[PDB]
């Protein structure tokens, strides 16, 4: 009847190559990646002056790295099994669709 | 750092003056350092190192400094920062 849907110029795998680039630029770079030249920084570095950024000093961090690197696995792990336990999660892009 | 606006018909040109890094070289880098049995972190900074001694430089710019007392804090002892290295710290009490 004339309906008819046009695929997107991004495919899957493109989208998903960006997030992963960025996803790595975020790791190895922190910050500089976006101002300028992605300068490599080690991550309990970057975790360092992101505390120093919310008002925390480094030692913090620096004394509990171990803690703190469960806590994020630990959280990570709990996002997975929401995501995949609860179906209404990614409710908006299923009511748009 | 700053923008400057002009006028557009039926619109604005902003000119926005940022800050971009060149040049960047590799340094090694440490968490603290182990000088009197404790660990010592920069207040403001980030230790260098050019293979031979250390230094501490600010995050958007190398300017290598001497690792002095009013440039660090000590917190803790030096058997928990994981990666924390030996190199000594410069009192400027002692030669004065």
């Amino acid at each position: 009847n004339g309906l008819t849907v046009l695929p997107p110029l991004l495919t899957d795998e493109m989208i998903a190559q960006y997030t992963s680039a960025l996803l790595a630029g975020t790791i190895t770079s922190g910050w500089t990646f976006g101002a300028g030249p992605a300068l490599q920084i080690p991550f309990p570095m970057q975790m360092a002056y992101r505390f120093n950024g919310i008002g925390v000093t480094q030692n913090v961090l620096y004394e509990n790295q171990k803690l703190i690197a469960n806590q994020f696995n630990s959280a990570i792990g709990k996002i997975q099994d929401s995501l995949s336990s609860t179906p209404s999660a990614l409710g908006k892009l299923q009511d748009v669709v | 750092l700053m923008s400057f606006p002009q006028s557009a018909p039926h619109g604005v040109v902003f000119l926005h003056v940022t800050y971009v890094p060149a040049q960047e070289k590799n340094f090694t880098t440490a968490p603290a350092i182990c000088h009197d049995g404790k660990a010592h972190f920069p207040r403001e900074g980030v230790f260098v190192s050019n293979g031979t001694h250390w230094f501490v430089t600010q995050r958007n710019f190398y300017e290598p400094q001497i690792i002095t007392t009013d440039n660090t804090f000590v917190s803790g002892n030096c058997d928990v920062v994981i990666g924390i290295v030996n190199n000594t710290v410069y009192d400027p009490l002692q030669p004065e």
